[PDB]
């Protein structure tokens, strides 16, 4: 409705209606969905991904890293006024904004192996803070990185600091990334700070013809 | 109307095996290349639940044990392996053409280890007796197979009149039935006897399980 | 979540009319057609009708065209059904159900079930009797205890043990008809050592008469 | 700079890629530098890149320029530490419409 394709996949709190959708025939998106990246930022190869959706008819959402499994990091403190759910300021439902526990931020080394039979859409992100101060306030370690690996992926992301105009009240930025993890293959993350980790990911349950229509209209009870 | 007829009506399958329930449509339910059949699960004592849409695909949060199959005029819900919490009545319903029509429904029962009835007999309450009536209750909990046979004896002589029986549905968790068996009398009808017995005859025990109590103790 | 909260069980004099409601919540009311299903007690499901909230278009079954009437309160996010001039026939359970897409759709979210009872009979509060075992007999490792609910109308009643904290060995049997009233019994099973030391209370509730009763199982005074 | 104008604004700037640590230190002081640029949409941090390269117009150094469109009522924020080639002038987009970039060697003909 008022959600965007990004909003839906990342699971903006305002898009909860779409947390777990049944097979579809086409997707319909408004010209300017009100509920998109509540926390300002950017979605990498966003168009190339949308193109991938034009060939998919069904996701089944699965958990690949439980929120509860983050022992040596705060997972529940990862929330923002830029993403209100209902008063209580919130965050993207499908990814965790991990933050320092005690005074510290241990190197994360987590990996998921795709024991499923179908291709898997995996999402994650990086936080770009305002200054060294905020960097150090939230994560501890001042010089950070996120490394991600697949049989095909060789990514090392590095947070980028800069003073920027506020958007939805945040001068910070969030930058999300994605990959398709083939069956029997694994994805290995490693990070030391500014990591926005996966919780939920999407199985490509069936592939076929579809499209992303741009229409302001709503469902008509017809065929 | 597209008359939907499920078969068989009742199905008892051993634990860890395969349940195979069929559906048959009077006319086809199958255009646009897809089948517009749906399977529904009604676990006892609650509203129906959605299992399969358009005859083959599982609804989110449904275990793979459920195999939706079929095309055209006849279909089949296959549950395999059968688990404990699968006691339910299963329904197929078509959406191909109003008016939306459902199947008769198929009730699924689990075959398990023959368990023996834990009988227990109870005298009427004192509070009830001051109100004027007597009620001898006799529970027969947690057993299998379903079939059981309660007899009431008052001072050696049998009695049927005044008896009310009540079975629970096969428990979703342990696959065992339970049974109530109340015997209602008036205070005066009651005070004119002594021993109240409750002879349950199961396939488990080759001899009747008994529990009784005497009026004055 | 996709919850559908519907009306509470009802009783109607034959010839009268009912209006059970179903309150939608958790999704956009105006995107899906809501429908009603009738289930003749433990038998077969019948389709009644459908209504699309956003403009109020209705779609009925032949059978119910007359007796039924689907309506929708958009501000209220609520669907209503109305059954006019009832008979014993209509005594059954009615489910408010959300169907996914259109004429060719599956019913994915089913509501609780508003259960209607059509009888000229008067509303009657129950009577609760505790069931303490015989004074000189004990079932070995485990003691079976009970609660008896007799002479009430109409269905239903709720039976709990220790305000609900005991949920284990409990069986609540289905009610039966005795002299045109309902009667049922419950059986809590605790370890022989726990009783009579443990407070075993029977908590019974009958909404239809605004009655809530408690009975404590006192061992056989002998 | 904050764009108090009513029209989109074209901003240009640049970074210097020097020949060696020597020239880096000769012209700027700090050996490890960066240029950060931010808008409501931009999130750039440029880092000078040293490498030994052939002379072109006598310079083995290189200049790398960047740009963005700074919407009205929005601001652009620079921060830098060296090797910055800062803006002086920028361009207001006063009117938009149909045009093209023709490739021709010819000159103006006083005609229509
Ligand atoms: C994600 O998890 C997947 C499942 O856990 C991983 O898939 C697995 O890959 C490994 C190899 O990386 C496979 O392990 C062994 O495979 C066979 C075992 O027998 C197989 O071959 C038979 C025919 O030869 C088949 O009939 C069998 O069904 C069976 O599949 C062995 O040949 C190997 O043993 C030898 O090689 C290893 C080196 O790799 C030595 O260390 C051993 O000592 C030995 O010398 C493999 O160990 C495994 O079979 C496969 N899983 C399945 C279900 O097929 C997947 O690799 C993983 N991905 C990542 C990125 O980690
Ligand atoms: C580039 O420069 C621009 C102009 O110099 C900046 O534009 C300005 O934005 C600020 C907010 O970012 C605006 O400041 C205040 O706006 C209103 C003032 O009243 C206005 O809103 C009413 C409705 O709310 C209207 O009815 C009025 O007619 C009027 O237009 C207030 O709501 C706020 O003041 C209060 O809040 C702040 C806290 O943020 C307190 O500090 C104040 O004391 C007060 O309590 C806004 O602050 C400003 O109006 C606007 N300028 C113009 C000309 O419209 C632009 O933000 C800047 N960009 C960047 C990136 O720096
Ligand atoms: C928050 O961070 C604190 C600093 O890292 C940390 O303090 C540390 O606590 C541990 C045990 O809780 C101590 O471990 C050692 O302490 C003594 C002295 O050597 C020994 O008896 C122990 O067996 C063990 O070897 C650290 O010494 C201590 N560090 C400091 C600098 O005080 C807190 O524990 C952290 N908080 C939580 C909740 O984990
Ligand atoms: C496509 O158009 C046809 C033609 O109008 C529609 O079908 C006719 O109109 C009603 C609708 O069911 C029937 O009573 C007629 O008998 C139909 N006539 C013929 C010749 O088919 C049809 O409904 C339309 N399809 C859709 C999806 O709107
Ligand atoms: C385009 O060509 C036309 C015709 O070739 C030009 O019209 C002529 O204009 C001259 C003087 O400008 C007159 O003497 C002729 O009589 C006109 N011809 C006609 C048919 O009317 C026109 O001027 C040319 N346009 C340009 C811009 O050069
Ligand atoms: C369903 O049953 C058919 C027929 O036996 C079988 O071919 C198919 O693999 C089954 N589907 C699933 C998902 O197991």
């Amino acid at each position: 409705r008022d959600c965007s394709v990004a909003g839906w996949l990342l699971g903006n709190p305002m898009c909860d209606e779409f947390i777990n959708v049944p097979e579809w025939s086409y997707i319909v998106e408004k010209a300017n969905p009100v509920n998109d990246l509540c926390y300002p930022g950017d979605f990498n190869d966003y168009e190339e991904l949308k193109h991938l959706l034009s060939r998919i008819n069904h996701f089944e959402k699965i958990q690949i890293i439980p929120k509860s499994s983050w022992s040596s990091h705060e997972a529940s403190l990862g929330v923002s006024s830029a993403c209100p759910y209902q008063g209580k300021s919130s965050f993207f439902r499908n990814v965790v904004w991990l933050i320092k526990k005690n005074s510290t931020y241990p190197t994360i080394k987590r990996s998921y192996n795709n024991t499923n039979q179908e291709d898997l859409l995996v999402l994650w992100g990086i936080h770009h803070p305002n200054d060294a101060a905020e960097q150090t306030k939230l994560y501890q370690n001042p010089t950070t990185y996120i490394s991600v690996g697949t049989s095909t992926l060789n990514q090392r992301l590095v947070p980028r600091i800069a003073t920027r105009s506020k958007v939805n009240g945040q001068s910070g930025r969030m930058e999300f990334f994605w990959t398709i993890l083939k069956p029997n293959d694994a994805i290995n993350f490693e990070s030391n700070g500014n990591f926005i980790a996966p919780e939920y990911a999407y199985k490509i349950v069936k592939k076929g013809d579809s499209t992303i229509m741009k229409s302001e209209l709503e469902y008509g009870n017809c065929n | 109307d597209i008359v939907l007829t499920q078969s068989p009506g009742s199905l008892t399958v051993s634990l860890g095996q395969r349940a195979t329930i069929s559906c048959r449509a009077s006319e086809s339910v199958d255009n646009f290349g897809k089948s517009f059949m749906h399977w529904y699960q009604q676990k006892p004592g609650q509203s129906p639940k959605l299992l399969i849409y358009r005859a083959s695909n599982r609804e989110f949060g449904i275990p793979a044990r459920f195999n939706g199959s079929g095309s055209g005029t006849d279909f089949a819900l296959t549950i395999n392996p059968v688990e404990a919490d699968d006691v339910a009545t299963y329904f197929c319903q078509q959406s191909n053409e109003d008016p939306r029509t459902f199947g008769g429904g198929t009730k699924l029962e689990i075959k398990r280890a023959d368990a023996a009835p834990t009988v227990s007999i109870f005298p009427p309450s004192s509070e009830q007796l001051t109100s004027g009536g007597a009620s001898v209750v006799c529970f027969l909990n947690n057993f299998y197979p379903k079939d059981i046979n309660v007899k009431w004896k008052i001072d050696g002589s049998e009695r049927q009149n005044g008896v009310l029986n009540s079975w629970t549905d096969q428990d979703s968790k342990d696959s065992t039935y339970s049974m109530s068996s109340t015997l209602t009398l008036t205070k005066d009808e009651y005070e004119r006897h002594n021993s109240y017995t409750c002879e349950a005859t199961h396939k488990t025990s080759t001899s009747p399980i008994v529990k009784s109590f005497n009026r004055n103790e | 979540e996709v919850h559908l909260q519907q009306s509470g069980p009802e009783l109607v004099k034959p010839g009268a009319s009912v209006k059970m409601s179903c309150k939608t919540s958790g999704y956009t009311f105006t995107e899906y057609t809501i429908h009603w299903m009738k289930q003749s007690h433990g038998k077969s499901l019948e389709w009644i009708g459908g209504i699309f909230p956003n403009n109020g278009d209705t779609t009925y079954n032949q059978k119910f065209k007359v007796r039924a009437t689907l309506t929708v309160g958009r501000s209220s996010s609520t669907a209503y059904m109305d059954l006019r001039s009832l008979t014993s026939e209509d005594s059954a359970v009615y489910y408010c159900v959300r169907n996914y897409g259109s004429s060719y759709g599956y019913f994915d979210v089913w509501g609780a079930g508003t259960t209607v009872t059509v009888s000229s009979a008067k509303t009657t509060p129950p009577s609760v009797y505790p069931l303490a075992p015989g004074s000189a007999a004990q079932t070995n490792s485990m003691v079976t205890l009970g609660c008896l609910v007799k002479g009430y109308f109409p269905e239903p009643v709720t039976v709990t043990w220790n305000s609900g904290s005991l949920s284990s060995g409990v069986h609540t049997f289905p009610a039966v008809l005795q002299s045109d009233l309902y009667t049922l019994s419950s059986s809590v099973t605790v370890p022989s050592s726990t009783w009579p030391s443990e407070t075993v209370t029977c908590n019974v509730a009958h909404p239809a008469s605004s009655t809530k009763v408690d009975k404590k199982i006192v061992p056989r005074d002998c």
